[PDB]
């Protein structure tokens, strides 16, 4: 027989407005020599956009969030491993389909490539380790209207990044040369609600108390505009601020209650 | 995956249902208290329902009444929200969610070099967006999106949206007939939120939780002049048009009550 | 556990041909503190279409159903209200396929908008509230053949409304320069069968018995062509004539049978 | 999240079958009747299936035998009555149902402006009309609608359907042959009706219904004259074909037993 | 029709989580003894699961620094093996399989002859192929098959693959962006491979299998000359860099533990 | 009651790298007067794919896996018959669409089958008896790149067997005049995993112990180029070495074990 | 009401398989005996599987080698037959079917009229009709209908068909390569045909029946002549190479024997 004993909890970072809503499934079965913890981990990154200032003549800018990556860990003295998490990475498939036909003469030939285009792409981070799982939601092709797939470091050489750029050579101030925060992507301008999963492991012969620290964070990026007297450029400047929001929950394996323990907002604007 | 979401047992349904016709919005919410026997605290799932008249209304203005006007509804806001510390919201729905376009890519040589893109998606005439959640309370904003018209999908955020050429010297005959205005400016909305409020036993027995529901309404102002139509729109004209109900539960006696309406 | 005590009820009025027939299912649940009664409106108002007269020579008018009103309503003194309700509004959603090709020139950009056309569409009323629930079908988008969408309020210059009109520039008596009543929508020239549901709800504590209104409703059109001596127009009169046919049911709770009371029809000319 | 009429419990049925030869229509009626614990009253679901033949009669004209005719079905008529207060009818189908059409608007510019729209439609040979609904009794009516000719759809209200240019002296050859004729008129049609009618049970303990199946036929008259082909079609030649069956129901004795029909 | 080892019965099941910081390799091995009362011998069913870092690292040479190089995974190999002569492999999944393409061929004659051919298929970005299969043990590599860029897919294989006009001095700018590179380049790759391992019963107590998970890395070496940008490719730069852990499985006691793991 | 008793056995060939994974399930029914037995023969023929010697001037060879032959067979004394196989011979189906059109000229014809194309085709050996099964995987339409579909017997007057050249007119050795391993198709290069069933069934009457003799061999087939001075040209020599380990299966049917008894590993070349 | 015909009960299960190695022909014919208790006589459902070997051999005439001949299987033919007046064949499948296909018209008016028709099926390479079917014993034949070529279908009647340009002096090479012949044509048939056969109870003991497995195999001849290749195909060149196995099936002891098989 298997017995799952479910509790939830939840800290909050009102300065960086980020939440953290973590539910957890205590499996517990004859067939393994170990206790398995389901965790749940849903809540909201603000994205922390700063709206362009309209009254700008040649010079504007926004801080956009760009990258959101939450991260479940454990203590390395603790027996508590990571056996399992999702969304795991993903090796991507495309319809590929090639004509070739002639007009006893008009020899053509053609390939369709069909395919999905995603704003931003959840992947793992590369320090997943046996203690510590991670996943990175960072902008992928982010389309102006027509005009893109662009994306945090796309470059022209005389118009530069043109990502949130209205017109090239529109006569405008500034602040009003950028596309309108209706046309950003959502998560851009808007809150991310993370739905990640990770299964936590301990051996019943240790320590009946342990911590596990969950790791909610967003990488701002600043995107600013110039008049260089003929036409616009644009550049986008990668983790300017990184908010950060740490929480040290202690799981009683016991008694199968989680309690919040300290909280730690962190700040790396640069 | 392989998760069990804190429901999934016997539920004491409550209902209570209030109207303000100042404002003509119906909050309809059912609080179903769950008693899961695995779940460590209590829980009350709140299902949000109700109508939220679109109060779209076409009339001339006061002082120049040769200058028509359109107070359509823009995004209607619904929130709940709890003051009580022992509460905490664990479960929402609708949540904010990424979005994906099918594309293709095709390229050919005639031995020319035509090269074609086409991107696919599936639009909505509003969005729901999750406007705000924290520990203690969840809101979202249903904004508008695009509409389709005869001519092409237009964006909500034109500004010869929903207006014509005269056809009378009556306001209505400024403005787009019925027949090409979308349910929801035409009538009216109809919520389904879903909020799974837990509560700490043993530290409190009566909370309170307050939900709002309301209107952000823009103005479309049309008249003809030098023989051209002028179609101008003030963006959030009105906004934050909302009716607040205070609920007060008894986790105890499984019992909910109106504390107090504004609006009154 | 749950009892479903199922009655019906039957109101007719010959006058304006609109009958009401109406099923009920009072649901006793121990976890609801309050009775539950679903009321599944069903039944038939006739469109009333009045053909037109076939020896006019220059000015002919129809008679044709536009808009049908369903409402079940309670009385403000009691404690029943309407919790639930179907048809409700709806966010519609339509298929984009922007396709932007290019061959190395003819830059081509095509843009497809895939929808759902109803000659008829259902909505809710303005004045639903606590105690009153309402549903209105007008027509929305009636096709000629392959002219049109036209509507009861579209308008062309020269030739008006140009809804039933035949033949702009054609030579025939007003009474047959309209389109055949094959051609008209089925709702505008037949019967309209609503299948509309309401869910209502008393508390138990209150009086054992209590009264319901539920009203059927036909708002009739004009719709007359004239010859100007060049050209032949259309005008569309909206709500010349209401029939209307409304009911009272005396709902017992405690013994679980539906009554019907009273039975007032209306006609509104104007 | 209707239960309705009486789903499962216990149904006692009886069948009866009756043929007018004289106008080729059978009537096979079951009458089910239902005793649902939960329903107040008692109630008869009544199906109506069988056979009425379209009797397509190919002949020349009596005066002027150089003119050929042909009698073909335009709309089959189904109706159930009852002139008893105890019984009402509370569930009736095919019910009559608003249509719908999947449709697509492109607009492109070559830089050369192009537009197309394609409205698509699922078209019947025969559509049926709920013409009249009361408490007592329902009416239905199985108009016929379009055709697939050998050249494109053609209304069934054109005047010029089901002639062609005559092979021979012969009255069929002057029409189309039966390979291009619908199934509904080269042979029959198979009515599939189902009507619940509910009986207040301590004031009443026989009840009869007329049902009746008919056939509305149209004519079309075609002549060969100064090298050219006449067709014309008289709407409404020979209407209200119809035979009654009138079947009295003991609701106490759970026995239907066909008291009289018309035509004899 | 041949129902398969390990059907139902009960499962006694053993993890074990070993990672390789030095490397970047993380082994997350499940080992399910099976005990199926129908089969002869014993059963194992070992679930390869973990992380294998891509670790894809942007520099430029040493001795030249003006020519910048980007070392990318181009083969991730995963490998069980054992020694011992009772234990043998029954089952074993991805297995190397045919594959098919939907083909269509259109001949017309618009009275001039015109033939055309379309080859569909469904590539995948990197395709797993088994290696060697003996009955000791079992090697299976995901080598990179094709990639969508835009203006076209090319193939894994291709010299100028991962390479662009230099955008700025430093070495990642030499490369294309994140957003163009697929997952399993940009972060890492998890294996989900199954084998079953059958052992003679009597004849042995304990039993040892090395568990290899690994990657294989090819180099893109490009740098700017007379005013062309000139990209290479030094197939398997490194190859071979692969984790062994060695597990001891006591088939008496169904305990498995980690007899040795090198890289240390 | 039907009772089932699964057992497996393996054998190996280091030398022709070809392993044979044998599962045994003895299904017992009161309803059938004979035992039955479903053997699912798994297991590994590897290609043996030589790769050419990049270093040769105008003549190149390389040894590609073109057919692998899988047999169950059993002995002619015994009374265990094969009732069953899968996967047996398709009757393949195709779809064909028909367009006639007209102008009013150009009238104008169309025809499109649809198919589906393999790489290798299964078919059962003609050798089939009541006491062998056999299945063939042999070359069937590869594709160079867009040229093709080729086999292992294709031929064009000037330029022969153009299945693995790479150009026909290039500039080369001859050993880099050859498509790379990539292109090749995956069985020609890599190992061929069987998944073949087979049903056989013994009298009870018969004796307790009887022999079944499996067999997996492959075809390889040799492509040599070579350059006349003009134009490089291709044959492939069919069947050029068989590589085949046939495997004895002592089956007890009694005690339902089956037992590996003797090897034997032949070589063809020729 | 639809049907339910002899099924589920019990069914004793007795397998036969026989094979000609002078014909290559295998017959694995399971003969179920079923015992509904509903059905008033006895039953035995047949099932008709094996292997009909192709035998397309490639040869040469003898009298002049220079005339080259393929003899390739045109129809299968596969029958059961009774001669005892008890036994009669109440099921038989697959039965003869009548055959559809999907037509589109379409006309249109560029102000240039445009029409077109596109029919479209689905072939198979060999089709298989109910030759005969008497209540004794019921014969089917699976002809060749159409098969695809690197240019278009061709149809199985085509004197040209598997013919090719003459690679060289061997007779295989006048005849298209092995990539381009069906897997009937290459290798064999396997039939999977069902006949249930009731027997009246007491008026009999024992039953015999004559199982046929055959093929008709057809002929082409190439021979180059004159600055030109000649084919030219003798349509039924040898007919009727069956092989027949009578098998005596006792109803009492539910046992199958094989009393004779012909060619022996």
């Amino acid at each position: 027989k298997v017995t799952l004993y479910k509790t939830t909890a939840t800290a909050d970072s009102d300065k960086f407005k980020i939440s953290q809503i973590l539910t957890f499934n205590f499996i517990k079965d004859k067939s393994y020599d170990k206790d398995t913890l389901v965790l749940k981990a849903t809540g909201n990154i603000n994205s922390g956009f700063v709206k362009p200032n309209p009254n700008d003549y040649d010079f504007s800018k926004l801080y956009w969030g760009a990258k959101y990556n939450v991260s479940i860990s454990s203590q390395s003295n603790d027996s508590v491993n990571v056996v399992d998490y999702a969304p795991k990475n993903q090796n991507e498939e495309f319809q590929v389909q090639n004509t070739l036909g002639y007009t006893f003469g008009n020899t053509a030939f053609s390939e369709t490539i069909n395919y999905k285009q995603e704003s931003y792409r959840t992947t793992l981070s590369r320090n997943t380790n046996y203690k510590n799982v991670g996943w990175g939601v960072e902008a992928h092709k982010i389309m102006n209207n027509g005009w893109g797939p662009y994306g945090r470091d796309s470059f022209h050489p005389t118009y530069g990044n043109e990502l949130f750029l209205a017109g090239r050579q529109s006569s405008a101030y500034a602040g009003q040369n950028f596309i309108a925060q209706h046309q950003m992507p959502l998560l851009s301008r808007s809150n991310f609600n993370p739905e990640f999963l990770s299964v936590l492991s301990h051996r019943q012969d240790g320590a009946k108390k342990s911590k596990i620290t969950v790791t909610y964070q967003r990488e701002m990026d600043l995107y600013q505009i110039r008049w260089n007297g003929f036409y616009w450029a644009g550049a986008n400047y990668k983790n300017f601020k990184t908010r950060t929001f740490k929480s040290t929950y202690e799981i009683d394996w016991e008694n199968h209650k989680v309690k919040l323990l300290d909280t730690k907002e962190t700040e790396n604007n640069k | 995956k392989i998760e069990d979401i804190g429901q999934g047992a016997e539920i004491i349904k409550r209902t209570q249902d209030i109207t303000s016709k100042r404002l003509a919005i119906t909050q309809n919410i059912q609080f179903d208290f769950v008693k899961d026997k695995k779940y460590n605290k209590d829980a009350l799932v709140v299902k949000m329902q109700g109508f939220i008249s679109s109060r779209t209304t076409y009339s001339d203005l006061k002082k120049y009444p040769y200058i028509k006007r359109m107070i359509w509804p823009f995004q209607y806001n619904i929130s709940l929200k709890t003051k009580d510390s022992n509460v905490d919201l664990i479960n929402y729905l609708p949540k904010n969610k990424i979005d994906s376009a099918d594309v293709s890519q095709k390229l050919g040589y005639n031995i020319s070099f035509n090269y074609s893109k086409t991107i696919s998606y599936n639009q909505k005439n509003y969005v729901t967006e999750v406007e705000s959640q924290n520990s203690k309370g969840v809101k979202w904003g249903v904004k508008a999106n695009s509409f389709v018209t005869p001519n092409g999908q237009v964006s909500a955020y034109d500004q010869y949206l929903f207006a014509q050429d005269p056809t009378g010297p009556a306001a209505r005959d400024y403005f787009v007939p019925d027949n090409q205005l979308p349910p929801l400016i035409q009538s009216g909305f109809n919520p389904s939120f879903i909020t799974t409020l837990s509560h700490e036993r043993g530290k409190g027995d009566k909370s309170e939780f307050e939900i709002t529901y309301g209107r952000n309404m823009d103005a479309t102002y049309a008249y003809v002049t030098r023989h051209r139509l002028a179609v101008d729109r003030k963006h959030d004209a009105f906004k934050n048009r909302n009716v607040t109900v205070k609920y007060e539960v008894n986790w105890k006696t499984h019992e909910v009550k109106i504390k107090s309406i504004t609006p009154k």
